[PDB]
Parts: structure tokens; C-alpha cells; sequence
């Protein structure tokens, strides 16, 4: 019980409520964490005021918890976001993220020539936060690359 | 079991100064003195889905010096992969069950890394993946400079030429940042330079490297001078303005060099060293070359046997 | 306006509201249609159930109107549903999609051989309700396939 | 100005009844009573994207048989849109800044159309896109099957070939079903169909049709018996197993045929059509082809000139 | 001597129960007890004028386990053949002078038959001629079914995907009616169906066959799954309509299935078994390509060796 002020949001009795992420990175984790598969209640606040970070995403789905490794992949597309686990209207879980040591097959190797592509194979990442622009290396190729020129999304 | 007893030659990266010196210190004995029989009754694949005579000769050659039997293939183009449109992942498993180590060299980059992944237990070398790794011309190379400088500790090398696609400068430099004192000379068109995953290692090292337009100001200063050939079968078109080898080396470069220094080359070579320098003392690429039979020759003993008595 | 099962915070002045949009349907419209590339405030629901329709969908969209032609759009996906006309927190006129005659942009055609890919020029289809399903005719290639076919963007 | 001035012909979907009655008159009135100035300081193109003999010959000559000019290509191979990477829409669009009309033959469904939409206010004249139209072929064939059967409505026509494909079928068939009475049978191989757009079409105006295996079952009771190629060119490789004719039309088969009963096709033919039909009373094609001229002199006279030539 | 003893191994239906039966027992022994010098100084050919991977590696590898020699050509490009055009009666007339036994795999059907009849006494075995037949390829398939079913009598065989161009499932068919109690279960698109003389053969062998329009029906009552590649390169035109695995296999269809059924493929495998398939504990085609290593090796010890105790 309480009750989050400042704009509206909803209620929610269990289940994780993901807030502070950026500008439209609301459709995307959507859809980049395939989360309109739970068939469960799904609020989700757009452009949202906060203070001096004015707008901002919300989304929050009743009855689910994020996967292990989700909140690590939610790292590299919203640093930060945070995770509030819910349960008899309680934040219970309160987590932040911390960029993890390497993504497996969900990011897609820049190098064309990568035998990824072409071969059966999870692509995997190591994770080198590299001052300040995240270093990703491919377990393929040992190829090094800006995070986001990985992160197309 | 020794250290390098069933392990899968990958990546320069994967390997210690340990391991290095293991491989050298091994060649050494083997150079001096022949094993005919180590490797009798093991079956070894040469698997090579792109071009070679130094990388494929030398290491069948090895397989032989041995006593080991070579199966292989030197065309993709007659197997089931490039006809039947297999995938690699299957060519490696099924071929996994009849060998006992495969080498195998492959257009891609990742190539040998993902047959590990497939092949079982069985041991995988790198002939050379793409433009990515090319750790036994490193050895051969280690092995180079040591018999000819003495030392890995030290040095001044200078890598002239292609440096991004060259996959053998690649695993040189990750080698040569295992030892100590070693100074980097790098000369290359902007379009062709050091990767620079590379140079951040040399920097979390504390190591010394440099940029130059030519040999001319390194020349009476360096040690070794790494030569590399323009890798025309991988630039994109954009590249294609770098096809000519930019930086040429002539007998008349080497006059004010340190008597002591070799120039070095992994071949083939196209235009960048003219031929009078084959006569100067400083022309090492063809006995470096040779080397490559001695090296290999230790790679395999150590990844097949257990324990080597020599 | 009145409405309570758990008490929440859930209201808006001006605005449009697309209600009733058939279970999953509300993420397949978030995208086809972009509503969501805007600043404006958004508001969606997915899997919020209510009445007898149950399980539903809701974009409260704050301070954007639609067109008869916008709405119609909508048809070809949520017909029930019912675009309803905020402003003033006063509910100027509940609308409502009915089968619009062309479907410009969004769809591409499927016949591989159709001028449209090649050329800059935007698709276009000629709606149309045949016999149990719904057809749909390229103004170009002049081919008409089934709705449960054509593709979009 | 009459009704087809200065409009666009890119399908027999959009033309009206009494439109296709205006031309097959003005064809026949055209044919008795030349008129070589009637489009004298007109500038037409002749621009073909894909292979073509009769469309293009014929209706180069309409324009020269109207006093009319000509200017244009045979082939894409060497205009700018070929060579130079330019857009069909940037080609009409600067190309209808120089003549007064444009006909067009083109590789892709709907391609007239957009030409449409860059022409300004000079006319396109669709000669064949793809696989959709070709409504001036059409006009041609009604004004051949009118001549020969006196009518338009209350006919029997049997299809053969590829239906699929054949634009030809297409632009005729909607034509035909404009008119009453009109009986279809269609036969082709399963895999090129007539389309189902047109047999919804068909269903909708209460048009009757039927399926057959082969011409003997209509052989006796069809008034025209359009006979088609296989789009061998258009053909997805994965239905080649229809590539050659599936029904030949012989002299022989000929036999119970009823006496105002031609044979009509497009052409051009392949083996579907034995040369010693060539000989039969009923074998019309070439004079359907002659045929070319007038409908296509018409339809020109019509969309450039404000009055009806008399 | 022993009953295969300088014999030529052209077709299945050339060798007897007993012949098979003795490959087996064989190759069940040198697979527990190696014979490193068995072949020792015999020279093989190993000839193939088509693409291969397992067969031709296998066959080495296992040339190269006795202590045999290997002399040979992958590519038919490089050789006098397919240079000089010179006939294959004469490349196997003069290759008999030089080697002990010649194995070969030809793009045309009765290849290896003809080279029986060039090659004087020495024994010439079929790695495959064309779609005819792939005999090794049975005797490491019946060796695969019998270690895993422990019988090669009262089995459930149910053949998958291009039965008409594989010259694998001809050579296992003809097999497995050798045997008794066998029902074979056909799946195939109709284009590509059984031919009827292996059927005729069934028939007159009194056993039990169907046809099956998927694995669906038969799925929880076989105990072989042979799969089978659409072989693409022998398709004609017409039949190009196939090129797709129309009946592909899913870790979800092993449902209900035997826990006792193994999947077999001779591979390559294109897209007809789903990668997921793998990790279920029915996935044999791995292990199966294994065998032909203990297979082939019992075959040349057999054709070159008179008396052999193991
Ligand atoms: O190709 C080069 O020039 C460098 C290097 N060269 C070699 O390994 C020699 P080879 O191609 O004769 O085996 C390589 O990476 O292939
Ligand atoms: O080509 C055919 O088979 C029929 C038809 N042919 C014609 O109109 C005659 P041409 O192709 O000589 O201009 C067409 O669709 O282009
Ligand atoms: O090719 C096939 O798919 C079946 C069968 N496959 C093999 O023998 C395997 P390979 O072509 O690798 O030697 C064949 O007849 O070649
Ligand atoms: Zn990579
Ligand atoms: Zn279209």
C-alpha cells in the first residue's frame, strides 16, 4: 500500500512496475523484451512528466516478474530505469541494473563477414564498459564495437 | 597431461607467455632433433576453405614428419557444403568423429572459434580465420625472432603495411605484449590501420607504440620490420584505392639499419619488397618460412601428447 | 464518467480515446498508424478487462484528434471499438470506425512483380468486404488479395 | 470533345462499354476513309521496357499511317534509367515535357500507371504491364471477334494457355463480360488459372463460366476460341513443369467445329498452334494482327483529337 | 578365401543376407579391436568425379587406419578427363595398373558398373553412381539400424523425402527385403516418388509397404525415420517444383514416438530436420555418419584380405 504520486499512474496488487525509462523507450522494451505476450493487465504510461528529466516512459504489467538476465538486458536500452517488484500493493523488490558481463544471443554482430550470420549460433557479448561509450566484443570474430553501433534499438 | 594437451588453438588471446615459450622451447627440440614416430596412427584434417601453400604445405608437411596421416581438402567446392549447401556447424561435427585434430583455415572470422563449439573433443588449430586470427604464423614468427634476436623482451618491431585486415599483425602484436620492453612502430594508410581493439590492449598494457609515414625515420632504429601485404581479397570497394602497396621496401632502405635487424614477411608477397633485398643479410622471409615446419611440428606434439619427453 | 473497481488515478481534459479495441489488437494499431510517435501524452491499456467485452484495449491519447477517414483506418482492425471524443474532460462525441474505401500508406502490396516497391510512391488499396472476408485491390498491379495477406509498415 | 480526349488508357477495368463501342466505330470508320493529317504536327513515344513485335511495329505505323511523329526506344539497355540508376517516375516525368503522348510496354504490373502520375497532362497509353493489362490488345480482338461474328453479346469463348499470366486474357475477358450473353470456358493447367479477381468479377455480374480439360468439350459449341502463349518469361521458377503447351490446337481437332467458329491468338505462338491450322477457314490470327492497325489508328485519333474524325 | 575377396562392390542387389551380414559382424570387431597394419602396403584410388564430404573422408580416413596409402583426385576439373577428354573406360584402364582397389563416386547412373569392365582384377567399389546406388552408404545405415535396434528383422522403416533421385534409400530398400518381418512405410511428394522397380521387387518379395501423405500418421509406430535430401542437383526442370524439403521434422513431432526410434539422415541435410531435433535423444544422424568409418573399414579389409581372423 501507498501511492505514488505527482501524475496518475494505476493499481496493481502483484507483479513488477518498470519506471524511468527514457523517450519512447516504451514501445520498444514492448516489443525488444516481447512483453504483450502475458495476457495479464499491461498499463503503460507515455511521455509522463518528471522533474528535471521531464518526460519519461512507464510500463507496468500486474502478475509478472522479470526474467533473470531481463533486467541486465535492460541495462544497454535504459540505464536508468529501475525495477520495482510488486506484491500486495508493496514495491517488495526494489532493483537497479548493473551492465552485465556479456549478452547472449540477443544483440546481431556488426561484422558482415561474421560466421554468426550465416551459421546456427546464439550470438554472444562480452560487456566492457569502456569509459564511457560500453565496449562489446563478439565472441565470434573478437571484433570490438561502440555499443550503440551494435545497438540499433 | 602438458599444458597445451588437448586444447583448441584459437586465438592469440587464448594463449599465455607460458604457452608461447612451451611451443618455442618445443620447436627448438624438434628442430634439433626428429620424432618420426609421435604422432603415429593419428589422422589429422586439413580442412582449407580458402587459398595456401605456406599454412596447408608446411603443416601437412609437419603432419608427415611425424608419422601422422593427413586426410582433407584443399576447395570447398568439391565437398557437400559448397554443393549441398550443408552448414559448417554440421561439416565440423561429422568430420569430428573420424579424426583426431583438424586445422582448418576459413573465409570468415569466427570460423575456427564456432567448430569448438561443434567438434566435440576433438582439438581445432586456426590455419587462420578471416581477418581476424593467424596464431601459428605467430609461433612460427615468435620462433623467428627469437633464433635471430635472441630475445622477445625488448625488441623494436615495426608493422608495415595492410594492419586492419591482416590477421597475422593481429596475433603478433596480442603476442608480443605477453613479454616485456617491446616498442611498437605502426606504418600504415589511414584506410588499412591498427584496429583499434588492438591499440587499447597496448595502452591497458602501458605499452609504447607509435605512428609513421614511412620506414625511412624507424629505419636505423628498429629490430624487426614486419612486412604485410595489402589483403586485396577482403577490402571493400570503397578500400579498393589502397590495392597498391603504398610503402615499398628496396635494398637501398636497409643501408643506415641497426647489422643486426631482419625483415620479416609472412607471404606471399606481391610488390612491396623488391627483389634486390632477398640478396641483403637482412632478408629473412623465406628461412622464417622454413620455420613454420618446426613450429607446427611442436603444436602438434603438444596438443596430441600428453607428456613429451625431449 | 465515473468508474471504480480498485481506485486508481485515470482521467484527461482534451484528448481522443479509442475504446473497445479487441484483446492484443491495441499494440498492432500502436504501431501501424504510429500514434506513438508524438510528445503528446499517451495513456494504453492492453489486456484491461471491463464489462461484458471482458478482456479489451484502451488508448486514452491526450490532446490529438483523428479524422473520419483516421478513424475508418481503424476499422480493418478494431471495428467495435469506438474512437469517443474527450475534451474538457467533457465527452464531445463518441465516434466510431466504419470501412473506409482506401487504405493509403501503412500496407504493401504483396505481388513481388508490383511497380509500387521500386518507385517513390506510396501504396494504396481499394477496401473492399468480399463475401466473408475482406478484400484488398492495388491501385497499381490492379491485384486483389485477401486482408489476411497484405502486409504493412 | 469526345469522350475519350486527352484520357489515359491503362486498363479495360476502367473504360466503360459505350467507351470500347467508340472505338470499334471509329476503328471501322477509320478503316474505310484514311485520314494521314489527322495528328500531322503531333510527337509521339514509343517506349518499350520489354520485348515486343507486333504492339510496338503497329502502333509505330497508326501513328505514322495520322500524319503523327515518332521518337522513342526498343530497349532499355541504353537510357538513362538503365545505365544512370534513374527512376521510371523521374523518366515519364521528364519525358511528358516533350511529346503529346506516351505509350508504354513494361516488365512490372502497374507501371502505366504510375506513369500516370509524372505525365502531367500528356496521356499514357498502357501497351502491357506485366502481367495486368493490355488493353489495347483487347480492342483490337473485339474489333476482330466483331467482325467476324457480327456481335459482341451472346457469344461462347473458350480460353486456353496460361490465364495466370496472360495479360491479354485479363483486359479481354473484362471486356467481354461488359457486353450480355456472353459465355465463358476457360482451360488451363491448375497452376495458371485465371485469377481469382476475375472470377469474383464473373460471379458478380452474373456471368457464367466453366473449367474443362480440353477443347474437345467445347470444340462444338464455342464461337471463339482464343488461344494464348505460356508466359514462359513471368513463370515463377517453381511452376517450370508448365513451361511447354499443355493443349495444341491442331487442323484435325477442327473437325466438329462450328462454321463462324476462329481461332484467335495474340501471338505470338510457340507450339500450342499447328502450322497446318494456318489452312483451316477458321485459323484468324494474322488478320487479326492486321487488325492492329485500325483499332490502334482509332484509339489515337481519339485521346489527341478534341473532335470525332469523321 | 573369404566370401567377399577381390569381389567389386557395385549394387545391394548384387550381395546376399550372409554378404551384408558379414560386413556387419566384421565392422563390429575392428570397432573394438583396431588393425593398424591390416592394409599395409596397399595403395587405394580413391576417385570421385562428384562433391562429397563424408563419403570420401570417411573412406580415407579409414584407407588411412589400416595402414593403407591414398592416391586420388577430388575434382575430375583437374584430371585428363575432364581435360583432355579422354572416356572413364580408359582413366579406369590405366588406374588399374597402379592401385589394389579403386573407389569411386560418379555423376552417372551404371559408372562404377563400366569401370568393373576396364579395371582387370582389381575390385572397384561404388561410393555412388549417380541416383542408382550408394551401397557403403546401406552397410553403414544396416549397421546403425542393428546396433540401435539390436535386429535388422521385424523393423518399422519409415523413408522420407526424395525416394526417386536417392540412391540411398534404393540401396537400403533392397537391403532391408534381404532380411525378415520388415514393413516399409513410404513418405514422399509424388514427383519424387519410390520407383516402381524397387517396389515391383517388395511385391514379389511378399512385404508389406504404404504410402503416407506425413510422418504424422506413422510417427508413433516406426522405429527407423530415414530422412532423405531432395537431390536438387539431379532434379529436371519440370521437377524444380520440389526443391523444398516438403516434409520437414520438428523436435515437436517426436511427440509420441517409440522411445526407441532413432532418426537417420545420410546428410547433408538441407532444411527437412529442424536443428531442435538435435538434442532429442532420437537424433542419430551423427553417430550414424560415425559408423561408416567401422563399416568402410570392414569392407576393405573383406575386398583385400583372403583370410582375416578377429
Ligand atoms: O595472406 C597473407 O599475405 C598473410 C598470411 N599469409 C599466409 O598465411 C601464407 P599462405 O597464404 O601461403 O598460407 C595469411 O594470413 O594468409
Ligand atoms: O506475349 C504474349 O504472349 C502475348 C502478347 N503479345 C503481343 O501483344 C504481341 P508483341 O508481344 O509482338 O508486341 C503480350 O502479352 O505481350
Ligand atoms: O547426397 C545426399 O543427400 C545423400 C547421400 N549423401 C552422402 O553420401 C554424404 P556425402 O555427399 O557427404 O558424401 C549421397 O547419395 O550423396
Ligand atoms: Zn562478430
Ligand atoms: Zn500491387
Amino acid at each position: 500500500m501507498t501511492h505514488d504520486n505527482k501524475l496518475q499512474v494505476e493499481a496493481i496488487k502483484r507483479g513488477t512496475v518498470i519506471d524511468h525509462i527514457p523517450a519512447q523507450i516504451g514501445f520498444k522494451l514492448l516489443s525488444l523484451f516481447k512483453l504483450t505476450e502475458t495476457d495479464q493487465r499491461i498499463t503503460i504510461g507515455l511521455n509522463l512528466p518528471s522533474g528535471e528529466m521531464g518526460r519519461k516512459d512507464l510500463i507496468k504489467i500486474e502478475n509478472t516478474f522479470l526474467s533473470e538476465d531481463q533486467v541486465d538486458q535492460l541495462a544497454l536500452y535504459a540505464p536508468q530505469a529501475t525495477v520495482n517488484r510488486i506484491d500486495n500493493y508493496e514495491v517488495v523488490g526494489k532493483s537497479r541494473p548493473s551492465l552485465p558481463e556479456r549478452i547472449d544471443n540477443v544483440l546481431v554482430c556488426p561484422n558482415s563477414n561474421c560466421i554468426s550470420h550465416a551459421e546456427p549460433v546464439s550470438s554472444s557479448f562480452a560487456v566492457r564498459k569502456r569509459a564511457n561509450d560500453i565496449a562489446l566484443k563478439c565472441k565470434y570474430c573478437e571484433k570490438e564495437f561502440s555499443h550503440n553501433v551494435v545497438l540499433a534499438n | 597431461a602438458n599444458p597445451l594437451y588437448q586444447k583448441h588453438i584459437i586465438s592469440i588471446n587464448d594463449l599465455s607467455r607460458d604457452d608461447l615459450n612451451l611451443v618455442l622451447a618445443t620447436a627448438a627440440k624438434l628442430k634439433a632433433n626428429p620424432q618420426p614416430e609421435l604422432l603415429k596412427h593419428k589422422v589429422i584434417a586439413s580442412c582449407f576453405f580458402e587459398a595456401s601453400t605456406r599454412t596447408r604445405l608446411s603443416f601437412e608437411t609437419s603432419m608427415h614428419r611425424l608419422g601422422a596421416s593427413v586426410v582433407g581438402f584443399s576447395d570447398s567446392a568439391n565437398t557437400s557444403l559448397g554443393k549441398k549447401g550443408e552448414t559448417l556447424a554440421d561439416t565440423i561435427s561429422v568430420i569430428s568423429t573420424y579424426v583426431d585434430a583438424i586445422v582448418m583455415r576459413h573465409p570468415q572470422e569466427g570460423a575456427a572459434r564456432l567448430a569448438t563449439e561443434f567438434s566435440g573433443n576433438v582439438p581445432v588449430l586456426n590455419a587462420g580465420d578471416g581477418s581476424n586470427q593467424h596464431p601459428t604464423q605467430t609461433l612460427l614468427d615468435l620462433f623467428t625472432i627469437q633464433e635471430t634476436q635472441g630475445r622477445l623482451d625488448n625488441l623494436h618491431v615495426a608493422m608495415v603495411g595492410d594492419l586492419k585486415y591482416g590477421r597475422t599483425v593481429h596475433s603478433l602484436t596480442q603476442a608480443l605484449a605477453k613479454f616485456d620492453g617491446n616498442r611498437f612502430y605502426f606504418i600504415a594508410p589511414d584506410a588499412l590501420a591498427m584496429p583499434q581493439y588492438i591499440l587499447d590492449m597496448l595502452d591497458e598494457k602501458g605499452i609504447a607504440w607509435s605512428l609513421h609515414s614511412s620506414i625511412e625515420e624507424v629505419m636505423a632504429e628498429v629490430d624487426i620490420l614486419y612486412m604485410t601485404r595489402v589483403q586485396k581479397e577482403r577490402l571493400d570497394p570503397s578500400e579498393y584505392a589502397n590495392v597498391k602497396a603504398q610503402f615499398v621496401l628496396r635494398a637501398s632502405d636497409l643501408h643506415n639499419a641497426k647489422a643486426n635487424m631482419k625483415v620479416l614477411h609472412p607471404l606471399a608477397r606481391v610488390d612491396e619488397i623488391a627483389t634486390d633485398v632477398d640478396k641483403t643479410p637482412h632478408a629473412w622471409y623465406f628461412q622464417q618460412a622454413g620455420n613454420g615446419i618446426f613450429a607446427r611440428q611442436a603444436l602438434l606434439a603438444l596438443v596430441l601428447n600428453r607428456d613429451l619427453v625431449l
